[PDB]
């Protein structure tokens, strides 16, 4: 019952803003973590951070601090996730996964991913 | 062990709240981790039981309650899921630290506040 | 700090497997919490273990987490067809977490 989609293939200038959605449900949204994970091809995976639903703290990865911004909405039960100016090297397939902290650190529930191609209007 | 406070929820008052410097809460339930809202979602397996406050206490004063046998104290202090330690400084709440861990960590979020 | 794990491992039905997790800092503790996640073909992505030995809920009993020297390890006991997937571990240090380059589990 427990589900995460996240948002369409998007195709987004460099330089511009990107939002990607993360709609949570099938469980009480703010009883879970909620990371979010980078996939480029040969890279295997990356972390970027993660937020807790019940008071909006968030924690970073270094690389990842000045790039992602994540919020959530409570009402709706969808996590977010902002990347701000663009590049080639933020193309990849952002995943959005649930995490248990109560007494242990394990995931459980991963999103299908959402296709991030950062390309240049010819 | 000997240095725990079991309280009981009109008891708060007089144990925590009204004390000298210091005082935590360890919101234990013997549960050790699963969450509130949803009483269908929890776990008895996990074995990361953290007992270690007959140790930390050894090295201020922490105190003790449970959730199943007191549900009328988590609730007022908005605790969605236990084990969530709260610091009761001067009869107000410091920082709260949700999500177990090992006696290295409990002094880094301990130092950071007291001294 | 950088984790490393196998490139690939070669197992069969019924075979014990056994894959790893080092750290390039030191030694792999409780404090880190070894996680494992799996990746099945076309991109399914799944929690297994967490904390360096404590299973999610719905998770194969066969998939057990230990620390076997200084490094966390993930035991296949009974290894199935469908566990033919890409896993990857996780370590904390100061709360962030380093993923490993992922080792490649292939099932005759």
């Amino acid at each position: 019952e427990v589900q995460l989609q996240q948002s369409g293939a998007e195709l987004v200038k460099p330089g511009a803003s990107v939002k990607l959605s993360c709609k949570a449900s099938g469980y009480t949204f703010t009883s879970y973590w909620m990371h979010w994970v980078k996939q480029r091809p040969g890279r295997g995976l990356e972390w970027i951070g993660r937020i807790d639903p019940n008071g909006g703290g968030t924690k970073y990865n270094e690389k990842f601090k000045s790039k992602a911004t994540l919020t959530v909405d409570k009402p709706s039960s969808t996590a977010y996730m902002q990347l701000s100016s663009l590049t080639s090297e933020d193309s990849a397939v952002y995943y959005c996964a649930r995490m248990w902290y109560y007494g242990t650190y394990y995931f459980d529930y991963w999103g299908q991913g959402t296709t991030l191609t950062v390309s240049s209007a010819a | 062990s000997d240095k725990i406070i079991h309280l009981t929820d009109d008891s708060f008052d007089t144990d925590v709240l009204k004390a000298d410097g210091a005082i935590l809460v360890d919101f234990w339930a013997e549960w050790c981790g699963p969450i509130e809202e949803s009483d269908d979602r929890r776990y008895d397996l996990v074995g990361p039981c953290k007992m270690i406050a007959p140790i930390l206490d050894e090295i201020l004063t922490v105190a003790k309650l449970n959730i199943d046998q007191n549900p009328g104290t988590a609730p007022k202090y908005g605790i969605r899921g236990i084990p969530t330690l709260l610091l009761f400084k001067n009869g107000e709440v410091a920082a709260t630290k949700v999500g177990a861990l090992s006696k290295g960590q409990l002094k880094e979020f301990l130092d950071a506040n007291l001294a | 700090a950088v984790v490393t794990q196998e490139s690939a491992l070669t197992t069969s039905p019924g075979e014990t497997v056994t894959l790893t997790c080092r750290s390039s800092t030191g030694a792999v503790t409780t404090s880190n919490y070894a996680n494992w996640v799996q990746e099945k073909p076309d991109h399914l992505f799944t929690g297994l273990i967490g904390g360096t030995n404590n299973r999610a809920p719905g998770v194969p009993a066969r998939f057990s987490g230990s620390l076997i020297g200084n490094k966390a390890a993930l035991t296949i006991t009974g290894a199935q067809t469908e566990d033919e997937a890409i896993y990857f571990c996780a370590l904390w240090y100061s709360n962030h977490l380093v993923f490993g380059g992922g080792t490649k589990l292939t099932v005759l």
